């Protein structure tokens, strides 16, 4: 995925 | 020469936060 | 990353922005383990699920970079990437296995007091840093607060923050995700009290270590993810450069320099 949250951006 | 900050290591110096780095490896007390 | 302290003026020469054209943005940062090659984050540029997905062409990298705004004007270096390479094994589907990418500049970048090299791990070097508690320093331009938006948005200037490899059986159970032996957790634990954490766009930027031995900087990882951004219960978690040095390898003598 990412460190950042399946779902993207925000 | 890679690993070796020019403005630093590359002379007699050492980034507020590096002695930091060093401690965890002798566990610093 | 969360709970850091504002870089200096060289104290990482080898960061290089992943700066997309356009939208005129950033999405990452990559480090120098050349004086033309750059290596990153697997999904920075591979990611289906959210149609991520880039090309040479796409992108443009930035390096000398203090401040993250400005056009740092004759500090600063800036090529194209030639050529990218994935890692042939990727897991975007799976877990982020692999995580990681590489980028011959198309052109070679000549080096000055705010670009200079890292170096990559030797079994040794792999072998005497690796390891709980022994703190390791991530750098970057991300998210200064879990998923959010001067103020809590982003630094003017590169955040640095220094962490503890965590213990691979907790490693493994601060999550859920089948992690693998190829991706090590960094950051400090609850009691431990403090903090410290890589977030948005902190990604493919660099875990490097100093080495006691030759005092050299060596980059023991390639930021990839975590769920959320310094939450009291996990840790990030990051790509063994080492494990897929074979690789790293393998492809510049196969392509470049």
């Amino acid at each position: 995925l990412d460190p950042r949250p399946k779902y993207e951006p925000f | 020469d890679c690993g070796l900050r020019p403005l630093f290591e590359k002379k007699s110096l050492e980034d507020k936060t590096e002695r930091e780095l060093l401690e965890s490896y002798i566990d610093g007390r | 990353i969360v709970e850091g302290s504002d870089a200096e003026i060289g104290m990482s020469p080898w960061q290089v922005m992943l700066f997309r054209k356009s939208p005129q943005e950033l999405l990452c940062g990559a480090s120098l383990i050349s004086d033309r090659w750059v290596l990153t984050a697997a999904h920075c540029l591979l990611y289906p699920p959210w149609d991520k997905n880039f090309t040479e062409n796409d992108l443009l990298v930035r390096i000398g970079k203090h401040s993250r705004t400005r056009y740092e004007r004759n500090i600063e270096k800036i090529s194209m990437l030639e050529k990218i390479y994935i890692h042939p094994r990727y897991n975007w589907r799976e877990n982020l296995d692999r995580d990681i990418a590489l980028m011959k500049l198309k052109k070679p970048v000549a080096f000055s007091d705010y670009i200079h090299p890292v170096c990559l791990p030797d079994r040794e070097t792999a072998a005497s840093l690796l390891q709980a508690g022994y703190k390791g320093r991530v750098t970057g331009w991300g998210n200064l607060k879990e998923t959010w938006t001067v103020g809590k948005g982003q630094p003017s200037v590169l955040q640095v923050v220094n962490l503890p490899i965590v213990e691979r059986p907790v490693c493994k159970d601060s999550t859920r995700i089948r992690i693998t032996d190829n991706m090590f957790c960094a950051g400090y634990k609850p009691d431990e009290g403090k903090r410290g954490d890589a977030c948005e766009g902190d990604s493919g930027g660099p875990f490097v270590m100093k080495s006691p031995f030759n005092n050299r900087w060596y980059q023991m990882g390639i930021v990839s993810w975590g769920e959320g951004c310094d939450r009291d219960g996990k840790y990030g978690f990051y790509t063994h450069v080492f494990r897929l040095k074979k690789w790293i390898q393998k492809v510049i003598d196969q392509f470049g320099e």
